[PDB]
């Protein structure tokens, strides 16, 4: 449909003008998916308004994905889906991040993001500032190296096995 | 197996039946000095 | 250097080397697509055989790993961020060549 | 250079040059078959059709040169309908053989069928199919899968130079198979297995054994020749499957030899696995690695100073030679003995350049005359023979044999006998000396075979004089050692020296065991039981070239390295590492231990080897080398016969090649 | 800058060291009570050459979580005995 | 006669090399005629500082670094070369 592509286009322009201290570009994937960019420092302020009405009542994170790419000056590339209800439609803001720079946590803005901060922390190196409690999930205890680092072998570097002489795995 | 022979020339071997055997292939018989073994079936022809 | 951050055992940031290169065209192919774009293959280690069934049982943690890139400098810098030993190799684009259907008919 | 528009953007393209080459320059890739650079253009297989910006009908992309601001819509719909149009025709008869055809993993015809060809079939009749044409020990012709991109004939007539095979008949029934049963053997016969577009021609020895998506594809270089061509070895997990050429402008350029292509097969058969001491009975017997190495480690201390005499094979091994070198200097005296009876007085070694092939082989096409003396180029170095033939078509430049009856593919002047025609032209007695005078950038090539022949030094002196004259008028296991001065290299130092140390006696062990009654003991650090092992006490298992990282030097002086592939077969280790163990046992532990520390030792003892692709040097200048050799000069003789002559003689050289099943099948093939 | 982070790590050593006997007690570990301490000191020597600014504080972030786990009885005898690599062939 | 070998390294383009480059086109043949004996390897190695190396039966090695020295100075250390 052309129509949706129109409305998303114009709306992308709309937000592009409303708050352009940080919207690097508002590309519309041709199959009707808008997606603006964000300077990594700018995460909270954008998303904040993204809940706040103008039309951007995009409540509820659908997810907090963390695409990786070995190239680029900063490899990890965070992504935020969002959904507005009354105007039933979805957008997708996203940023970028150094292996070492601590981007802030976005838990307060989208509310249901507490679990995700922990996820991406234990599936990646990236740290979220002002997060109440990053800690491991989806792993063993020690384990150490983050998976999903695009490098890092799927077979990992370790294995458990039970050993009778010490009577322990 | 006995070697099948036909007075014609080119023949098609499907390995027995339609869509239950190997892909249809035509075995040439340009040289009478040798049998025409099928690629998949393994059945000689002349 | 981020060696402490990665959980990787010291052995494999040490006693082995990456081997950056842009892959050669499979020569059976006439295609060119897969040729381009740097990748970051590691060196091979030992791989024996399963006493049973004859499988190629293998010890090394990370033999199969491989990574694409857009630019070589980015690749070298990449491994440097990892503190990796490396063997950078030149892109080896074929020289352009003259061609002429009529030169076949000089005399 | 003309401006031309690839679909949209302007491109300042080179004058003339085919539309295909234009889009190649923008990088967009036209579908192709019959065309191939490093071969020749042809109008068959019109899968390359592309649409002119304005002219209504499409033209073959590799045909028309670009000109005058042309625009060309590769993606234009009419082009696409054209391509589907052709592809349906190609697939109208190619037999349903994908699962069994050995080309199945990457046949270009498949991928072209995917990217462009319409998916529904709409042929609905009967494919033609044709009988096989047996051709030799190697290639497995199947035909029927043939699509008459003549290609292979354009390979044969224009590179192998043989024109035995060719097209036959008209319309359908026309066949690229050669008429008459006669077998087609040639030294470049192997490369067609690469060149063949589909599965119509694929290597018998490798056949069925594996599938393309499976095998890992290591990059390295050949060792069967010191020519040093780049390759892609391919292994199905822990075991080598098949070799293919890897293109490189300075050497192989997409081609490869043939003895090398099937050389790997010998690795699988007889090979060193465990150390083997002589027993009291004189039988070879399997042993622990440790007791053996400690045994000889103590054994060679008594003879510190001279006595002990290491002997390299013809294949080995840069890191092994530095390691063994310190083995020989930490011990007080030593035997740097190669194998080829290469003359050393007057020292071509110290100046480096005399044993170098001065012009790049890449520079060979620039030379306007070639002076081949003593040994035929094709058997000694096929890629070079391909190079000179390549220019032979590209240029009308002269060449000359000095001298043999050998059958090189192309027209060339034949001379007479060594001191005769050589010293005569050197003194300008030969008319040939004149044409050598007027010639631009003259090239004189002297084979390694000539360097022995009883009085090798005399032959070298004669050829050097010719080099001096031109200037006045104006207008393995070999080059590596001489990069590090292991001359004499010849075993002529003797003076019988007890406890010889083979790196590989499979080659020079055929000679004589004269030191053995004086000292039967011979450490043997080979990787086959061939020749050297049976007549040698204490056997050391050792790695083949696929495993070792060790560099080898191009005859040009390029010194590029092989990479690891499949690890040593058994208890065997990489060769040098045994020595770095040995010195450590002796108490004269060497400064290096890692491969890279000892690459730092190349970074001292040379340090020009640590420049893997860098042939260039300051050069000693030919006149200065001439003066350096001027003080010797000695009596000569007429005869000069190259070792190989026949191809069957070419099939067997180093012990690995005789361990080959398929090479044995070839030597049986040509002889029967 | 460095040093400001080094104090952090010393604090961390205090915490670990003092906690260790409780670890051996509560977990019924039969490691020599000293050995855990020594091994702690060693693990502290493992990165005793790191010199980057932010990387070290990040190191104490990853250092907190472990004492965080042993204090909460998260991980177990297996998981905490894991550090000693005791089953490995020399 | 302790020395077994001698070697020399020379980049083709550093200026500090030419005072040694000049040493080779002319002094060299004089040297070999003066030195039938032990090997005198020359290299075109592009090490920025040209060098000198000397083997013993001991395996110990002379290691003479040089910078932009006159060829006569090269000759000087070369005559300092002895048994
Ligand atoms: S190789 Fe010949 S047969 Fe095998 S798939 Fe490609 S085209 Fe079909
Ligand atoms: S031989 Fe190779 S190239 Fe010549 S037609 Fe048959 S397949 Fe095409
Ligand atoms: S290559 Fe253009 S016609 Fe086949």
């Amino acid at each position: 449909n052309d129509v949706v592509h129109k409305q998303l286009s114009a709306f992308g322009q709309y937000v592009a003008e409303i708050l352009p201290k940080y919207v690097q570009q508002v590309q519309v994937s041709c199959f009707n998916e808008l997606e603006i960019f964000i300077h990594p420092d700018g995460v909270i302020p954008v998303l904040t308004f993204l809940r706040d009405h103008t039309n951007a009542q995009f409540k509820s994170l659908a997810d907090l994905t963390a695409v990786d790419v070995p190239t680029r000056q900063n490899r990890f590339e965070i992504v935020y889906n969002l959904l507005s209800l009354r105007f039933n439609s979805r957008i997708r803001v996203k940023t970028y991040t150094d292996e070492l720079t601590p981007i802030e946590s976005s838990v307060t803005v989208y509310k249901a993001a507490n679990w995700y901060e922990r996820e991406i922390w234990d599936m990646f190196g990236v740290f979220f500032a002002n997060h109440p409690d990053l800690r491991r999930i989806l792993t063993d205890y020690g384990f150490e190296g983050h998976p999903f680092r695009k490098d890092f072998p799927l077979s990992g570097y370790v294995e458990l096995r039970y050993d009778d002489e010490v009577k322990r795995v | 197996q006995p070697v099948s022979e036909v007075g014609s020339r080119v023949i098609s071997c499907d390995g027995g039946g339609g869509a239950l055997g190997h892909p249809r292939v035509y075995i040439n018989l340009d040289k009478e000095t040798k049998t025409g073994t099928c690629g998949y079936c393994g059945l000689q022809f002349r | 250097d981020i060696t402490t951050l990665t959980g990787v055992p010291e052995e494999h940031i040490k006693t082995r080397k990456v081997r950056i290169f842009v892959p050669a065209r499979n020569n059976m192919q006439s295609g060119v697509n897969n040729t381009k774009k740097w990748k970051m293959e590691f060196d091979t280690r030992e791989r024996w055989e399963n006493p049973l069934m004859g499988w190629s049982s293998t010890a090394d943690p990370l033999s199969n790993l491989v990574l694409t890139f857009s630019t070589k400098e980015d690749a070298v810098a990449f491994a440097e961020k990892n503190g990796w030993s490396f063997d950078v190799e030149e892109r080896k684009v074929p020289k352009p060549k003259s061609k002429s259907y009529g030169a076949n008919f000089s005399w | 250079l003309i401006e031309v528009f690839v679909d949209g953007q302007s491109v300042m393209v080179e004058p003339g040059t085919t539309v295909l080459q234009a889009c190649e320059k923008v990088g967009m890739q036209i579908p192709r078959f019959c065309y191939h650079e490093r071969l020749s253009v042809a109008g068959n297989c019109r899968m390359c059709l592309v649409e002119i910006e304005k002219a209504p009908k499409v033209v073959a992309a590799c045909a028309m040169p670009v000109m005058k601001g042309w625009n060309i819509l590769t993606n234009s719909e009419k082009s696409k309908k054209a391509r589907e149009g052709v592809m349906e025709f190609l697939l109208a008869n190619h037999p349903l053989d994908c699962p069994i055809c050995d080309q199945g993993g990457e046949c270009d015809l498949q991928d072209q069928s995917m990217m462009f060809g319409s998916d529904r079939s709409r042929f609905l009749e009967g494919k033609r199919a044709v009988e096989d044409k047996n051709i030799g020990p190697l290639v497995k012709t199947i035909m029927t899968r043939c699509i008459q991109c003549t290609r292979c004939i354009r390979f044969a007539s224009e590179i192998a130079g043989v024109d035995d095979l060719g097209t036959t008949g008209r319309g359908n029934d026309m066949q690229v198979g050669t008429y008459i049963e006669k077998m087609f053997m040639s030294e470049l016969s192997g490369n067609i297995i690469d060149i063949c577009p589909v599965g119509a021609l694929t290597s018998k020895p490798y056949a069925f054994t594996a599938r393309p998506w499976e095998t890992r594809k290591t990059e390295s270089i050949d060792v069967m020749d010191a020519v040093g061509s780049n390759i892609v070895v391919s292994t199905r997990t822990g075991e080598v499957m098949r070799i293919l050429p890897r293109m490189h402008e300075d050497i192989n350029e997409e081609w490869i030899s043939d003895k090398t292509r099937f050389a790997y097969d010998g690795l699988k058969r007889q090979r060193l696995t465990q150390p083997m001491i002589r027993n009291e009975k004189g039988l070879l017997t399997y042993t622990t690695w440790e007791d053996a190495l400690s045994r000889v480690a103590g054994m060679l201390q008594s003879f510190q100073g001279n006595d002990v005499a290491a002997i390299a094979g013809g294949l080995v091994d840069a890191e092994a030679l530095v390691a063994l070198k310190d083995l020989l200097n930490r011990v007080d005296s030593d035997s740097l003995c190669t194998e080829e009876v290469f003359p050393t007085a007057g020292a071509g070694t110290d100046l480096r350049s005399n044993y170098l092939l001065n012009t790049t082989i890449a520079g060979v096409e620039e030379a306007d005359v070639i002076l081949l003396v003593g040994t035929n180029p094709r058997f000694e170095a096929p890629l070079f023979n391909a190079r000179i033939r390549k220019s032979w078509l590209h240029n009308d430049l002269k060449v000359a044999l000095i001298g043999s009856p050998v059958d090189l593919t192309y027209r060339y002047d034949h001379l007479g006998d060594s001191p005769k025609i050589l010293q005569d032209i050197a003194s300008g007695n030969h008319p040939f000396s004149q044409i050598l005078k007027e010639a631009k950038k003259p090239m004189v090539v002297l084979g390694s075979s000539a360097l022995q022949r009883s009085d090798g030094t005399a032959i070298l002196a004669a050829v050097s004089n010719i080099a001096q004259n031109i200037r006045l008028s104006s207008g393995a296991s070999q080059v590596a050692a001489l990069d590090l001065g292991y001359k004499p290299g010849v075993e002529a130092i003797r003076k019988n020296p007890p406890k010889v140390l083979f790196l590989l006696g499979a080659d020079g062990g055929c000679i004589t065991r004269q030191d053995l009654p004086k000292d039967c003991f011979i450490i043997y650090q080979g990787h086959h039981g061939d020749v050297g092992a049976p007549m040698a006490d204490v056997i050391l298992p050792g790695a083949a070239y696929t495993e070792k990282s060790a560099t080898y030097v191009n005859t040009e002086g390029r010194a590029q390295q092989t990479k690891v592939a499949v690890t040593p077969p058994g208890l065997a280790r990489e060769d040098w590492k045994i020595i770095r163990a040995l010195s450590e046992i002796a108490g004269m532990t060497l400064p290096y231990d890692t491969l890279d520390q000892v690459r730092s030792r190349l970074e001292e003892v040379s340090p020009n080897l640590v420049r893997y692709d860098d042939v260039e040097g300051a050069n000693y200048f030919q006149q200065a080398n001439e003066l350096s050799k001027l003080v010797n000069q000695q009596l000569l003789a007429d005869p000069l016969v190259p070792p190989q002559l026949t191809i069957k003689d070419f099939y067997m050289t180093d012990s690995i090649s005789r361990a080959s099943q398929t090479m044995a099948k070839c030597v049986k093939a040509v002889t029967e | 800058d460095m040093n400001e982070a080094k104090r952090r790590v010393r604090e961390l050593y205090r915490a670990w060291y003092r906690e260790v006997p409780n670890t051996v007690h509560l977990f019924q570990l039969d490691i020599s009570v000293k050995q855990g301490r020594d091994k702690v000191r060693e693990m502290f020597m493992k990165n005793a050459h790191v010199t980057d600014p932010r990387v070290v504080d990040l190191l104490v972030i990853k250092g907190k979580m472990e004492l965080e786990e042993t204090i909460n009885v998260w991980k177990q005898r297996t998981h905490i005995m894991r550090f000693f690599h005791e089953t490995e062939a020399p | 006669l302790g020395l077994r070998e001698i070697r020399i390294h020379l980049c083709q383009r550093s200026p500090g090399s030419q005072g040694v480059r000049d040493f080779i086109e002319k002094r060299y043949v004089e040297l070999k005629k003066a030195n039938p004996d032990l090997p005198i390897l020359i290299r075109e190695c592009s090490d920025v500082q040209p060098k000198l190396w000397a083997r013993y039966a001991f395996g110990q090695e002379k290691n003479v670094s040089l910078n932009n020295f006159s060829a006569d100075q090269v000759t000087r250390t070369l005559e300092n070369v002895l048994s």
